[PDB]
């Protein structure tokens, strides 16, 4: 479901991230995108570029300034639907959860249950 | 396009 699949068929997108994966190779490539339904802001841009070693809680806190809400506004993250644990680094994740086009998925809502 | 994050430090 996420807008980066519906415009770009698989193939595109296994080469995008071979390539960037080839170009980067320090860096896991992490597409960001609102969960369905989520009642939160879009953000500028979807493709990003994330240090192996970045905890879960680092890149929580890079993606919510990214986001701009107030303080207020709770914020989670899912990989397949579900949130990660916070104990996990962002290169294991990525080891467990990227798919086959070379992509971590990762997407936000406000609701703490994906697709709420 | 792309967006590169920072890694943090001591």
């Amino acid at each position: 479901k996420f807008q980066y699949k519906e415009d770009h068929p698989f193939e595109y997108r296994k080469k995008e991230g071979e390539k960037i994966r080839k170009k980067y190779p320090d860096r896991v490539p992490v597409i960001v995108e609102k969960a369905p339904k989520a009642r939160v802001p879009d953000l500028d841009k979807r493709k990003y570029l994330v240090p192996s070693d970045l905890t879960v809680g680092q890149f929580y806190f890079l993606i919510r300034k990214r986001i701009h809400l107030r303080p207020e506004d709770a914020l989670f993250f899912f990989v397949n639907n579900t949130i990660p644990p916070t104990s996990a680094t962002m290169g294991q994740l990525y080891e467990d959860n990227h798919e086959e086009d070379y992509f971590l998925y990762v997407a936000y809502s406000d609701e703490s249950v994906y697709g709420k | 396009d792309w967006e590169n994050l920072p890694s943090p430090r001591f």
